[PDB]
Formats: C-alpha cells, structure tokens, sequence
C-alpha cells in the first residue's frame, strides 16, 4: 500500500481494531468449548 | 583574556583564543559560565554553554581552563552528592543557603579546606616509584579506608615523603623528581572524563556478583567486571535491585549515576539511600552513604551535565578501582542520557540516523560499556579491582527496537528483563525468567563447580524444568491437566513449586531479605534431587501426591528459613530435609 | 543609573526580525522598546547578538517599520516579572500588563524570569493530597502535593470545562484531617470565545482571593505565548517558596507553547529538528515542569497539572510521546466518553497516576482509599469485560456475577463519573460513593479488598 | 484525502470552534450532507443551553440520546463486522434499527427539492422527538417482556404489526415547509399521538 | 462445529491477518520516518550550505575590494 | 484529468475519446464549428504512444482537423515546459478568436512536473513536497485554467490532461494538485486492469463538479441523475458486502448480500466494459443501467424517486 | 557470507571454520591461509579469538588483524583494507590459497555510517551514505582466481 500518515493511521486501527475482534473471538471459542465439554460429560 | 563576538542561543563565539584547544573546558562571561569548545575556525573559537547564556554582554571576557572535562578524584568522593559536571549539590546548598543551584557556581569538587587522617606506606625518602604506586592510604572514615594511589603519567625518584599526620589536600604530600626537575604531588588527582583510566592488564572475570537475590544469583548469575542490563520503566525493580546491590552486593563501593529522570524520583532515591543500612558481617552496623557515592542530574540540569554524568560516574568507578576495590556502577536511565544525546546532536545539526538518534550513539554506548571488566592494577604492590555496570534501558512500550535497545543488547553481556506482568502479580523479584539469560554463565562455570560440581548440572536441570514449564502451561490451556501423565505432572508440579519457591523471593520479609548463595545452592539441591527421585519412580502422581505433603511442606520451607542460624546450620537442617525427602520418595515406591 | 543609548540604525527589516547595525555593547536576551515614525511604540526582544549587530525580533509584528525613522532604545534587561503578594485575585495579559481594570502591580521584588533550577539535594518527597472535587481523579488517579500530572487532551474534547472546574473546585484534603492555597492558572493560544468563558469564570468564582488568571489569547504575538507560561512559573515560584504557601498550576494548551517554540527557532534560521518541533523542545518542556517538587527548607510546594493537546487523537505526537517520560502520570479525556455524553470523560481505566500511593494514607485521606481504588478498577475492567462478551454471547448464558458487573458498570458510568459542572464533591463523600456502588457485590466477593476494611465499611 | 495531521488542519481546529467534518466515505455512498457524526464537534453547545430551552424544554434530552444512540451503533458495528448480528439482542437491535432511520431520515438531504430545500427548525426539532420517542417507547416495551417472550420478539412484533408507524416515520422527512408551521406542527403531534398509540396497543395483548 | 469454525478463525486471526498487518505498520513507519524526515533535513542542510556560500563569496568579495 | 498509472491503458482511452466525442443534445448532433477540432500535446511520451497517436488520427479521418505538438522523451527536457504552454495558446487562438470547439489532451503531465523539478533543482530554490518547486500549484494553475466557455465568444476550449501517478497513489504532490485545481477525476485501477476489463475505470472514486449542469430533462432523461446515484451507492455498498464475506464466508451471506455480489458482477463485466471501437448512446447506456439496477427490488431502490420509477421500473 | 543475528553463536562457527579449515585433500606450504580481520569485536571475543586460535596449533598459517571497540571508529575502515591486502599479497605474489574472514561486518557498516554522518554525505537507505555499494564492493569485490597465477582468495 502506498505510505502515508493517514495510511499509518489506518494501519494501527485495523491493528487494534483486529486484535480486539480476536479477544472476543477467543472468549466466545472459550465459552463454546466450556459447554462441549458439558455436553460431553453429560453425553458420557 | 577572550571575548565573546557572537551568542546565539547556547552556540557562543569568542575571539582571541588561538591557543585554545579542542574540547577544552572554558569560563565565559563575568557570571563564570561553563561551556565546553567545538570547532576552532581560525584565530577565534566556538563554544556551546551548558546554563542558559541568556544576559551575556558582548566583550565579556572569556577564561580559558587549560584542560577537558576533568573530575578532581581524592578524599571525600565518597558519600557526597555531585552533579552531572561534578559539582557538588551538598556543599553548594549548605554555602548558598538558598535552594536555587546558582547561575555560575564555582564551589570546588571536594572541600581543599577539611582534615583528613594521613599516613605514607614504608617508602623510602630516596626510593623508586612509579605511576600507580601506592605510596599512602587515608581513613576517609571508618571501615572505607582510601588508598592514595599515585597519578599515573607520573614517576620518578622520592625525594620527601610525609610523615604520618593531619593534613589538608592543599597540603603538597608528596614531592619527587624523576630528571633534575621535581615535581609535587598534591592529594588531588585530576582525570579527564572521556580519557579511560590506564589499565594493566583486561583479566577475566572469574566471581560472580552475590546480589543477594537468589533468582539473579543462581538463574541468571552476573560476574565482577561484567556489564548487565535491566528493562526497568515501572514496578519499582530498579529500586529494589539497587537497593540489593548497595546493601548485599560484594562490591566494595557503589557509584550510582542518574541522568535526565524525574525530579521527584531523584529526590526519592537520594532520600532512600541515607535510610538505607547494611549490617557488617563481623555484626558492625554502618551506613551505606559510608561507602556510596551518587551523581544525580535530574532534567532541569543542562542537557550537556546530563550526558557528561554517565562518563563522570564511570571515571569515578575506574578511579575507585584503581586501588583494587570492587566498584559497581548504576546508570539509572540510559534512555533519557541517549534522549540528552540526542538533544546535543540536534543542537549540532549533526545529519539524523535511524529513529533520528545520531549515527555515533551505538559506537559511543559500546564505548562506555567496555570500560567494565576486572583488570590489574597499574602499579605496585599487586592488587586487582574490578568495575561492573549495571545499567537499565527503558525501551518505549516495552518494545525491545529502539537503537538504544538494540545496542544496548548487542554489548551487554547479562540481561535480567523485569517484567510487568510478574509485577501485576505480585511478584517481588519480578525477573521474567522466560527472557533473562547469563551469557556469562560459561567463563563462571569454573567457580561454579569449584563451589559444587553438582551445582551446574542442577542449574541445568532448573533451565531444562523452566523450558518445559511453558510446554506443559499450554498443554492445560488446551486439553486441560487431565491428559498430562505422572511424570508430566510431577515435572508441571515441581515447576510450579520451584517458580513459587525459590524462583520468587520475598524481600520485605525478614528471613528472605537476603539470600546467600548457600542457602540458595542447598534450595536448588533440595528442589531438584527430589524432582528427580519423584520422576524415575514413574507411581500414580495422585498417590504420590498425597503421600508428600510433608516432603512439599519441607521443600517450601526451605526457602522460610531466616538466615539468622547461619550457613553451618541451614546447611544442616536443609541436608537433613533432602535426606527426608529422598527416603520418603525411595521407601514408598 | 545608566540612561541607555536609543540607537536609530536600523539597517534591514524582514519579517519579525529587525537587524541593527552598529549597537554598543549589547546583551543576548536583552528587551528594547521602538518608537516607529508614526510615534507608535513596540517592544521587542533581542535573538542573537554579533559584531556591533543585534537581530531584534519585535511583538505585535513589524508593519510600518522604516530604515530611517524608527528608534530602537535599547533597555539592558532580562525581562524582570514584577512580582508581589498582592498580584492575586487579578487577570493580566499575556506579557503581564494588567487588564482587569486595575492598577499595574507594585512590586515586593523583580525576578528575573526562568528562574535557576532547585537543587536535587534540597527536593524531597511529595505528601497529602490535593482535592479537586473530581470523583475520577481523587478516587483511581489521586493526586498529590509535588507532582507533575499531564491532562493529555484532543481537539474538540472539553479541555477548557474541565480546567475551570479544577480552578474553581480545587482545596486541600486536610479539612477533616484536623487557607493557603493559591492557584495560578495559566492559559497560552486560547480561542477568542473561550477567553470570554476564562473571564466570566474568573470573574464570578466566589474565591478571588486564590486565583490569578494569566490569559494569552490566540490573536496575541507568539512570543507573548512563550513568555506568558514563564511568567506563571515565576509567580507561582515566588507565592510557594518565597511566600510560604501551597501553590497548584494548570497550564493550558503547552501544545501551543511547543508550536511558538517552533515560531521562534525558525526565525533565527535554526535547522528544525526531529518531526518539525525543535529539538530543544524536551529541554524547554524540562525547563517548565521541572520548576515544581517540594522543596525540604520551605513549607511551600508546587504541584502542576498541565493540560496537553495531543493531536490526531493519538499519543506518538512529539510532544505528548515527549512529556510522558518528564511526568509522573496521564489524565487521558476519551472522545467516546464525550460522545456517550458523560460530563468528564475521563477514561479512568487507561489514567493512572505513577506516584498515587503517596496521597493515599492514613494521616492524609481516609485508610481505605487504596482498596476501594484497586476495587473500582478491577471490577470496571470485568465490567467491560463481560459487556463485550454479552455483545457476542447474547447474554442470555451470563452468569449473575455477570450480570452484577454490567449494572455496576453502568451506575459507574452514569452516576460517578457523570459528576456535574458545579457539583462540587469531598473526598469523603466521594469515598461514599464508592462504597455505594461497591456494596452491590457481596462481601466475599470483593477479592481485592483487605479484611478488617469490609467489616468496618461493607455494613453501611 | 487527508488525516488532520495537515498543518493547515492542526492549526485551524486548535482555534474553530465547530467543525462540520465531511468524510469523503459518506460521499461515496452519496450521502449528500456528507457530516461525519463522529469526528464533529460544536464547542458552542454550552452557549445556546439559553436558546433550546426557550425554544423546547426537552430539547437537549432527546438530542444526547440521539448522539448516544449513534455512538452506540458505531460502537457494535464493529462486533457485528466480526460476528453478525445473530448475537444481537432485543436493546442493541431496536438501537440498531432507530440509528438507520435517523441516519437515512434525519441525517440525509436532497436539497433539491422541496422536502430537502430548507429544514426549519421546529421540523428537525419534531422529527427527533419523533424518532427518540419512538425507540424510548420501543426499548421498555421489549424491556416489558409480556407474552412470556417480549424481547426480539416484540422487535418482530413491532416491525411488523406496527410497521406503518415506521414508515410513516421514515417518510416524515417529506413534510412539505411550504404548507406552514400549524399544519406540520399538527402533522407532527398526530404522528407522535399514533406512536404513544403503538407499544401500548401492542402491549394490550401482552405481544 | 461451531467451535471447529471459531477456532479456525481465531486462528487464521491471529497468524495470518495480524502478523500481515504488522510488517505493514512498520513499512509505512520506516517509509516515512526513514526516508521523508532525511531527506527534509538533507533538503534544508543544502540549503543552509548555499546560504553559507553566498555568505562567503560575498565575503571574499568585499575583501577583495 | 484522467488519472492513471505506468502500463495502464490511458493512451488507448485517450484516443478512444478523442475518436468518439460528440454533442448530445436531443441526439441531434456537417458541424464543421461543432468538430472538436482536437489538439493534442504530448509530453515525455515513448515514440511507440507517439506513432500510435499518429497513426489513429491518421486513420480516422481527422488527419485535416487534428493538431500535435510533440515533445518525446529523447527531446530536450526543457522544452515539455513550454509545450503545454504553445498548445493552450494554439487552442485559445482556434477557439475564441475564430469560434470552433477546441478539445485539448494533455499527456502525462508528471512528466511536466519533472521539467519543474529538475529547473527548480538547477536554480537551488526551497524545494517543497518531495522536493517539488513550492510554486508547483501555481504553474499547475495557468495550465489548467485557460479552458471553458467564453460569453463573447462562440468558441469554447475542453482540455482533458491524462496523469501518471508516480506510484500508483493520490497524495503524491502532481496528482493531489490536479485534483485541487481540475474540476474532476476519472481513475483507472490496477485491479481492473488484472481482472482484464478494457476500460478500467474504477466508477468509485471518479469525480466530476459539472455533472449536474450538464445532464437535465433538457438533454438527457430525466432519471439520469437518480440512476448514477443508485448505481454509486449499490455498488459502494456491494462492495463493503464482498468486503465482509471475503472473512465471514459466501455461506453467512444474506439475500441482499447475495443480490449486491450479483449487482457488483454484472455491473463490473457487462456495463463498465465496452468494446475498443464500438461506442454507447447515452439512452442505450441509460437503458443498460436500468437493466443492472432493476435486479433489486422497488423496496431497495431508496435513492430513486416513485415518480422515475413509475415511468421506469417496469419498461 | 555468514547471516547471522546478534547473540548466536556465528563467532563461534567462525572460529570453528578457521580452526578446521582445509582442502578437500581429494600441499601444505600452499595450504590454507586464514587472514582473520576483527571489526570491531567486544574484549572478551577478542581474548576469546586469540584463545582459540592458539589452542589449534594453526598460529603458524594465520594472521589475526584484531580492531576492538575502543578504537578509533575511523580506524575499523582501514582494518578490512590492510587484511585484504595482506591477503593478495600473501594469495598473488606468494602462492599459498588465503581464507578471508572478516567478523561483525555490521560493525564496518556502522563506521561507514559514522564517518559519512560527520562529512555530511548524501545519505541512502536508512541513512547510510549512497555509495556503501561501492564501498562494500571495494571490500569483497576481489575473492576470486586470477588467470596467471596459482593463488585463490
């Protein structure tokens, strides 16, 4: 991509803005994986 | 003689000084500013002051000084406080009064008025001596006697020695002539700041540095003479290692250097060392400031004092180690000196390298961080010093790539790495083993196995434990403890007890304020013997589990034990608690 | 007793600057008065001196100026501030001329300003604190007599509100703990709207008796901007120390201080330095700041509190990336928080004082200010926390502790940091609060909390 | 094209006082008014506290929540760029659904025609009490939960045995100036008198 | 399978788009800083050596007089 | 000002325009005042895009109407910063003074702000951005705005200057003046471009001032303003959509999702590509536009007013 | 070259290479010939070279062009120079094959920098001055074999 401040602006909030979606990916992927292995202690 | 002809801003032109050399020190003005010179275009001069030139008249006469930035060494360096220019803070205080640092100060270094205790050595009055001699020792005060070495690039044959007695350093103790010239030596040596100290012999370093603090002492052990790093923005760790090294250290001397920090922390600091005291080991209480010297350049200081300080405070440790002591130094914030730097560079126009610090930085820290190591002494009788710096980085946001980062981990050989992650959890040595490492570790293995042969090859088996203690972290984090096995969680277990153990220390307590490296050795033994003879066993880790409650109980209190029964005895009763615990482990399975 | 020469050589004039030509003797930073052709006055500060040569770089600006009918009378001075006890309670200009309808100030004493640094052997530790009737800064980022805490703002964010707020509202904790407290409030580059508000403030305050309002609005020369700051410090420095009394300072937008440092250097054709600002800047703003501590030998003290625009929203701007390693601490306002519509919006989470463990005590403040302050911090985070997850879990599987968390997080926000324009608020009763809100929880569920603090307080 | 780091930019937004920042984002999607909501700001709010409160005591009100509801659905979009909006609850989605009808009704404008020509202020005035009643209304009907279920599906509910207020809301940006302020103001009160109708009519049966 | 999708996107996340999205951000950062900050100070370094210049022509001129 | 970048067929739309350019007014329109009378003004140009200009003009019988005025790479430098300046003047002169439409086609003029730079550089003035002269606007200025209607005068002067971005870019000093002082922007993309569509034109970020004095009942259909603002916003979106699905997946997709992906495919093959001889009436294009808009339902179509739609939705 | 990061064990490698260095033997007067330039090197890797070095028993066919820190930045630019030129002298006019080493290139890069930074040079990529090509040619540009003559660098 072509540099510029305004492309470095950019940049770092895609940056942040990616890391807070993957925080918030991984606790929903935690809470899933907490109630499949409620299930399969229940299932067992 | 000299007289200024233009004053812009810092930048000062003086005329009629073609005499003048580079880098020489210079008076300017009436008001006896302080500036250093830079170029010498034609018959005039160039001069940057380091105080504001704001008031200077033109044709104000300008002094020159004959020499560079030079330290006056001696009696009395030793617990005083001195500026980035060596000036000194108390003295100034208590003859102005006031509380404001006056605008041309001009109060010397050491105070060429007060007594001191003097008495020569069994030279001779028509012997042979050299540069480096020591002729004399001086008891500056109690238990920090002061060995008067003589200067170097001097010798010649005695011609008067004098006599044991009270004397003042404006008194000429000494006089001898090496041709039919004969020259007198004052107790007064002065040495430039850049210049390093001559030096005999660059020797190996062959002792570690007892910080008192068995994290530093055994997992990542520092050497005498061996540059270190710390990572210290935040957790008050600088604080608390500093605090260790002047109170446990071996060192013989502790020579801090605070350049361009906050005012407020300084003041801090400087409060906290006259608080802070150290038992000897013949059961004599003393003070620290007794054998403690501080340069503290704060950021209202001119920013030149403030990049000066670093090389001030490391000729003071040289000259200390001149005399074979043990002399540790600690630059508080080599970021805010390369900040300083900085500021000149810009000041200079010099063309801006990467980050905009100039292209010199990484050369003129490599520099300054050689000048530690243990070397011989110049001169007789044979003796051997050592200097150590100590010096912290503080990386913005903790990201290790600023060229002050990168630099300073390319020279130093030890780096400590405090975390902020232990700090938020409680973690008093805060030492982030993950990162930390001893690249020294090699050259003290001889010492270490003269020690204990079995010493290394446990320190081996802890770093092997503390490998496999992120492994098995994310072997719970993804399937959970259940799939690991026995031994697997015997070794989760024992890293688990060794980090909350022995790896961490508890300072503020008592019976953990200081770690000897005894007690440390036999923690280690008594952690991984019994690791060990748990592991080969694979028993049900449940089973063996429950049935060492008393032997983790032991292993835990292993680390309680106050150092107030001595080495003898807490060698003894931890002996006794490995011995238990092995039995323990041998019989049941 | 010298009457000094009013030399009339003025030999070239190009923009501010006017260049001399054969001055006698002069002096670096000397201050001179010109008397134009039309007969109209100006002063001007002396730059850089030479062979009988003097660049003057003059105020108001350099328009009518001839090469042969102006007169540069020179003075010899350094620009000594008129200092006195009786300067309180009044507005003054940029340069320190008075505007409030009143006398020009007799003077107890001429301090020259930038005046010499302390000595670090005579500082000593900061202790009490300072209230602000803030709840988000007397409660997570206490404040304490001695520091050097930036209020790092933005365009557009209600930098101005809150600094009136802290004018009016601030006093010393120690009421209850059984007047000399003086505040100079300084304002560089404000708006020409804003400059009414400062006056209607200042002007109806109710507590005259401690302020003085040095204002430099936009439209006045720049170097009146660098002066004005300078000014503050001196005065502020002479009511602490030389006069025995408490002394809080806000400085006002320094980014516009920084920006005329830049004006300044540029003119006498200095190479700018790392990002356009001057690379001097960090000795400036170390020159400024560093003015403040507790002094051992005086019971006075200087605590400051400046405000600081960051640009673009974002703290990798020189100056604010600059002035975080000289203080101790960052206020940040959050333009969200504005948005969300809540009066302060300090972003308590992200704030954080570096040194507020010294005004939390026993002595000072009240025993359990640490642990309702660490309280309120983690819970807010797990309020956070739990209402992200409910923007993806769709709350129906929260547990009640997360339920619990999300109205705690909510009557923080509408109802401790909300705090009023005017509702002013002790410590004490600001603490209650905070028991309010913290009670919600049960009393084994306060982790943080110490014992023997939850039985005395957790009762209500 | 240009982020505010312009020196141009820094130095004219470090003394005006209100800033109309049009995104070149809003132009592309042909939004004519082009005002980005967020990056805007009007230090003269506190001023003209005098003016709105002689004018419509309730006024200041009802526009914080409108500015708290568009920070809010800013704040989600980007929970929803991630994981949609099968998360989203009854609160977020009646928010979500009141923040498109201001930013299509209200925040839009032809300029080209009589509708859009020239909005009075007792217009705009009414349309956002309209609009902030209605999601005021909407959101403690959903928090009522009657009928076992209220929630979403009182959103469902309301969009759809109640969708005519909604387009009558949606279409009251038409309300033609030229036919007077009596006749709008009258418009405006029946329509407001419908929607106080709406959440408790749908509220009769419990949902 | 709900929870093999969200962990294939956490962890597509977390390598691919974060560690794409860095090397970028420290590009830009060096293609400006690295590059346009120099040259400024080059540009205005040659332009301070022709002021210098002319100053010292002028200079020798007048002496030559 | 076309804006483009290296290896981009600007050259080729170039000719294509200048082949094609015509009056529209009821589509009614010898004309020999009313022939564009076309002068063309090649900067810095490669001799293959020369004999290629020579060669199409030649061929389409404009050779007794159309004027060059070249300054090839091997030829001196200086001299691209006075040809611009010898072309707008033959224009002025052939326009105003004698009453014919002038059409004028500037070809990269980054290789006019070269010129600049390089006497800049050769004089030792404060450069500017990336060392451009300061006074690069300005000049920019003159050469831009010696075109439009005059009211004394029947004549008139439409310039056209084709840019080259240096890198692909907008904020690159050239390219951002242009489009400070020129009244419009049309952009050829490199995606097109690697997705093999003749025309490139990204529709997108295309700008022009004066769009809305020229179309109008008067001349054009009535809908013309509405269509182009449906079809910007659709596609706009669409495209945020594609945005979306390219991580959330095809399968989370919606409906509307699915109809903005189908607008945006037949919109990007079937209506921007046009064939590189073969032209489109305005109504034809119109009527193609409609066909692309009508695969939305009525509900959709929030930009278009009933009344178009009545007259035009169902056709 | 040896692309290595600080902290590995590339000294290491270096020293192990020089030490074992050989012909593939597929004699011993045109044996190898290792000139080992040292830019720029801390004290410890130096006392640790010389160590080495001594240790193997090659001393008799290796020269050892030592530049510590402490030296002048100016001086590490002629290090390189006078260690390949030994190194033609010893290769061309003598016979004997030579192995140049030259350790911490980075180091001579860096007094690149330096020196070009105090003339005020026009600066490349990363402030480097723009003729470091050049430079860096001038060093390695002349490892090779030359036609009439039985040596090789």
């Amino acid at each position: 991509v072509v540099p510029t401040v305004t492309m470095l602006g950019v940049m770092k909030s895609r940056l942040v803005g990616a890391t807070r979606g993957h925080a918030l990916l991984k606790k929903k992927s935690d809470a899933l994986t907490v109630q499949f292995r409620q299930i399969l202690k229940n299932i067992v | 003689y000299g007289y200024v002809r233009k004053v812009s801003g810092p930048v000062v032109i003086a005329d009629g000084m073609n005499g003048a050399a580079m880098y020489e020190l210079v008076r300017v003005g009436h008001d006896n500013l302080i500036g250093e010179i830079i170029r010498l275009e034609g018959d005039s001069a160039t001069i940057q002051v380091y105080e504001e030139t704001a008031g200077l008249m033109v044709n104000d006469p300008v002094l020159r000084t004959h020499k560079p930035l030079s330290v006056e060494l001696g009696p009395g360096i030793l617990g005083n406080i001195f500026d980035g220019i060596q000036r000194p803070l108390k003295t100034i205080a208590i003859r102005s009064g006031d509380v404001y640092i006056p605008r041309g100060v001009s109060v010397p270094a050491l105070d060429k008025d007060t007594l001191w205790e003097f008495q020569p050595k069994k030279i001779g009055e028509g012997d042979l001596l050299t540069g480096g001699d020591l002729y004399a020792t001086v008891f500056e005060n109690s238990l920090m006697q002061h060995h008067v070495a003589l200067p170097p690039d001097a010798m010649g044959k005695v011609t008067y020695v004098a006599p044991a007695g009270q004397y003042s350093l404006k008194d000429t103790v000494l006089e001898l002539e090496f041709q039919g010239v004969k020259k007198s030596f004052t107790m007064l040596q002065a040495w430039p700041v850049r210049t390093p100290r001559p030096v005999s012999s660059k020797l190996a370093a062959d002792t570690p540095l007892l910080t008192g603090q068995r994290v530093l002492d055994a997992l990542f052990p520092s050497v005498l003479g061996g540059t270190c790093a710390i990572p210290g923005a935040f957790g008050c760790g600088k604080t608390v290692i500093s605090q260790a090294l002047s109170k446990y250290s071996n060192s013989d001397t502790v020579v801090y250097v605070g350049c361009g920090e906050r005012g407020n922390e300084m003041a801090e600091v400087l409060m906290d060392f006259p608080q802070l005291t150290m038992t000897l080991p013949d059961g004599r209480e003393e003070s620290v400031m007794k054998r403690t010297t501080l340069v503290a350049n704060t950021s209202n200081m001119p920013v030149a004092a403030r990049e000066a300080s670093i090389y001030t405070g490391i000729t003071i440790a040289e000259y200390f180690r001149d005399m074979g002591y043990n002399v540790s130094m600690m630059a508080d914030s080599t970021s805010r000196w390369a900040e300083a730097l900085r500021e000149i560079s810009g000041r200079l126009a010099e063309m801006p390298a990467d980050s905009g610090y100039p292209a010199y930085l990484a050369a003129r820290l490599a520099s300054f961080y050689e000048r530690a190591g243990k070397v011989k002494c110049l001169g007789g009788p044979e003796r051997t010093g050592s200097v150590t710096i100590v010096g912290a980085v503080s990386p913005p946001g903790g990201d290790f790539s600023d060229p002050v980062t990168s630099a300073t981990l390319s020279i130093v050989q030890v780096f400590w790495g405090l975390d902020k992650k232990l700090a938020q959890r409680k973690h008093f040595p805060s030492v982030n083993w993950l990162i930390s490492y001893s690249k020294y570790s090699t050259a003290l293995e001889s010492f270490y196995e003269q020690f204990d042969p079995d010493f290394i090859n446990i320190r081996t088996k802890a770093r092997e434990v503390l490998q496999r203690e992120d492994d098995l972290n994310e072997i719970v984090q993804l399937v959970g403890k259940d799939a690991l096995a026995e031994g697997d969680k015997i070794t989760l277990e024992t890293a688990k007890l060794l980090r909350e153990d022995y790896l961490a220390q508890n300072a503020f307590t008592p019976y953990d304020k200081f770690c000897p490296f005894y007690k440390s050795v036999w923690m280690m033994r008594n952690i991984i013997h019994f690791y060990n003879l748990a592991n080969q066993a694979v028993i049900t880790y449940t089973l063996i589990k429950h049935r060492l409650g008393d032997l983790f109980y032991r292993l835990v209190s292993q680390k309680f034990e106050d150092p107030a029964e001595g080495e003898p005895a807490l060698v003894a009763k931890f002996k006794k608690l490995h011995e238990d615990l092995t039995a323990g482990f041998r019989a049941l399975e | 007793l010298e009457v000094a020469m009013e030399y009339r050589t003025v030999t070239g004039v190009a923009g501010p600057l006017v260049i001399l030509d054969k001055v006698k003797g002069p002096k670096y930073y000397e201050i001179v008065n010109i008397r134009l052709g039309d007969g109209t006055m100006r002063r001007g500060q002396v730059l850089e001196v030479d062979g009988e040569k003097a660049v003057v770089q003059v105020f108001e600006g350099t328009s009518g100026i001839d090469n042969k009918f102006t007169t540069v009378q020179f003075t010899g001075e350094v620009l000594k501030t008129p200092v006195s006890l009786d300067m309180l309670g009044r507005i003054f200009n940029g340069s320190g001329k008075p505007i409030d309808n009143g006398p020009p100030i007799l003077p107890e004493a001429y301090l020259d300003i930038s005046g010499s640094s302390i000595n670090p052997s005579e500082r000593t530790y900061p202790e009490e604190m300072i209230q602000t009737g803030i709840s988000t800064i007397d409660v997570m980022n206490s404040i304490a007599r001695g520091q050097k805490i930036p209020l790092f703002s933005a365009a557009g964010l209600p930098h101005n509100e809150i600094a009136a707020q802290i004018c009016r509202q601030a006093g010393l904790v120690k009421r209850l703990e059984k007047d000399n407290f003086a505040i100079v409030f300084a304002a560089m580059g404000v708006n020409m709207e804003t400059a009414q508000f400062f006056k209607r403030d200042f002007e109806e305050n109710g507590s005259m008796e401690r302020v003085t309002l040095f204002l430099n609005l936009a439209n006045d020369p720049t170097i009146e901007r660098i002066i004005t700051p300078r000014i503050a410090l001196t005065t502020a420095e002479y009511l602490a120390y030389e006069c025995g009394k408490h002394v809080l300072v806000i400085l006002t937008d320094m980014s516009s201080y920084a920006d005329a440092l830049r004006e300044v250097s540029a003119a006498r054709e200095e190479v700018p330095g790392r990002r356009g600002y001057p690379g001097y800047m960090y000795t400036d703003l170390a020159q400024i700041y560093e003015r403040a501590g507790r002094i051992e030998g005086r019971k006075g003290s200087i605590t400051q509190i400046p405000i600081l625009t960051m640009p673009n929203d974002d703290i990798t701007h020189p100056t604010p990336d600059l002035t975080g390693y000289i203080t101790e601490g960052q206020i940040y306002i959050d333009r969200q928080l504005q948005n969300r519509q809540i009066y302060p919006p300090i972003n308590v989470l992200p704030s954080l004082s570096r040194l507020m463990k010294s005004a939390i005590g026993e002595g000072m403040t009240r025993r359990d200010h640490s642990d309702v302050s660490n309280q309120l911090y983690a819970n807010y985070a797990i309020g956070k926390d739990v209402q992200a997850m409910k923007a993806v879990v769709g709350e129906e599987a929260l547990s009640s502790e997360d339920l619990l968390y999300l109205e705690f997080l909510d009557k923080f926000e509408r109802k401790f940091v909300a705090q009023g324009a005017y509702d002013s608020r002790n410590i004490f009763q600001s603490l209650d609060l905070a028991w309010t809100l913290l009670r919600i929880f049960p009393r084994e569920l306060l982790h943080r909390i110490p014992g023997k603090t939850l039985d005395q307080y957790y009762s209500r | 094209g240009g982020d505010f780091s312009d020196p141009v930019t820094s130095a004219t937004l470090s003394i005006v006082q209100v800033f109309w920042g049009l995104d070149k984002k809003l132009a592309q999607r042909k939004h004519f008014p082009s005002v980005n909501w967020l990056i805007s700001y009007s230090k003269y709010s506190t001023a003209l506290e005098s003016f709105y409160e002689q004018f419509d005591p309730d006024f200041i009100n009802i526009r914080t929540k409108a500015r708290e509801v568009l920070q809010r659905e800013d704040d989600l979009n980007e929970i929803v760029q991630l994981v949609g909006k099968d998360a989203l609850a009854e609160g977020d989605k009646i928010t979500l659904e009141t923040a498109k009808l201001l930013r299509e009704d209200y925040l839009a404008q032809n300029a080209f025609t009589p509708y859009d020509k020239f909005c009075p202020f007792y217009k705009s005035v009414w349309m956002m009490r309209n609009i902030i009643h209605f999601y005021n209304l909407a959101n403690q009907a959903v928090e009522k939960g009657a009928g076992m279920d209220g929630q979403k599906i009182t959103y469902t509910l309301i969009k759809h045995r109640l969708g005519d207020l909604f387009y009558r809301l949606v279409s009251q940006k038409f309300e033609d100036p030229a036919e007077g302020e009596p006749a709008l103001v009258a418009k405006f009160k029946k329509l407001h008198e419908d929607l106080t109708a709406g959440f408790r009519a749908l509220e009769d049966e419990t949902r | 399978l709900t929870l093999d999708e969200a962990i294939k996107t956490t962890n597509r996340r977390v390598n691919a788009l974060e560690n794409v999205v860095k090397p970028r951000l420290e590009n830009t950062i060096t293609y400006i800083k690295g590059e346009l900050d120099e040259l400024e100070r080059e540009d205005f370094f040659r332009l301070k050596k022709i002021q210098g210049y002319k100053k010292r022509e002028i200079e020798r001129q007048l002496a030559s007089s | 000002p076309l804006f483009s970048a290296a290896g981009l067929p600007h050259n080729e739309i170039a000719a294509q325009i200048c082949r094609q350019a015509g009056l529209v007014k009821r589509l009614e329109k010898d004309g020999e005042e009313d022939n564009f009378a076309i002068v063309f003004a090649a900067m810095g140009v490669n001799m293959e895009t020369a004999q290629f200009f020579k060669r199409d003009f030649e061929e389409n019988g404009s050779m007794e109407r159309v004027t060059l005025f070249l300054n090839l790479a091997n030829d001196p430098t200086i001299e691209r910063i006075i040809t611009p300046r010898i072309a707008l003047t033959t224009a002025e002169y052939l326009a105003y003074e004698c009453g014919k439409h002038v059409l004028v086609i500037l070809t990269d003029m980054s290789s006019y702000a070269d010129a600049l730079r390089e006497v800049s550089a050769a004089r030792e003035e404060v450069p500017g951005r990336r060392g451009y002269p300061g006074y690069m606007y300005t000049d920019l200025a003159q050469i831009y705005e010696r075109a439009g209607r005059i009211e004394g005068r029947k004549g008139s002067i439409t310039q056209i200057p084709i840019l080259t971005m240096p890198n692909d870019d907008i904020t690159h000093p050239t390219p951002d003046l242009t489009g400070y002082i020129t009244e419009g922007q049309i952009y050829i993309d490199r995606q097109l471009q690697n997705r093999q569509i003749y025309p490139p034109i990204n529709v997108l970020p295309s700008l022009s001032r004066l769009m809305k004095s020229a179309i109008g009942e008067g001349m054009t259909r009535r809908d013309h303003s509405d269509v182009s603002n449906q079809l910007y916003a659709n596609y706009a979106i669409g495209k945020d959509v594609q945005a979306m699905k390219a991580v959330v997946g095809e399968e989370a997709l919606s409906s509307e999702d699915l109809l903005y992906l189908e607008f945006l495919d037949k919109f990007e093959r079937k209506f921007v590509a046009q064939g590189a001889y073969d032209s489109r009436n305005i109504f034809q294009s119109l009527d193609l536009a409609w066909t692309l808009l009508r695969i939305f339902p009525r509900e959709l179509l929030h930009r278009i007013p009933g009344k178009t739609l009545d007259q035009y939705y169902s056709r």
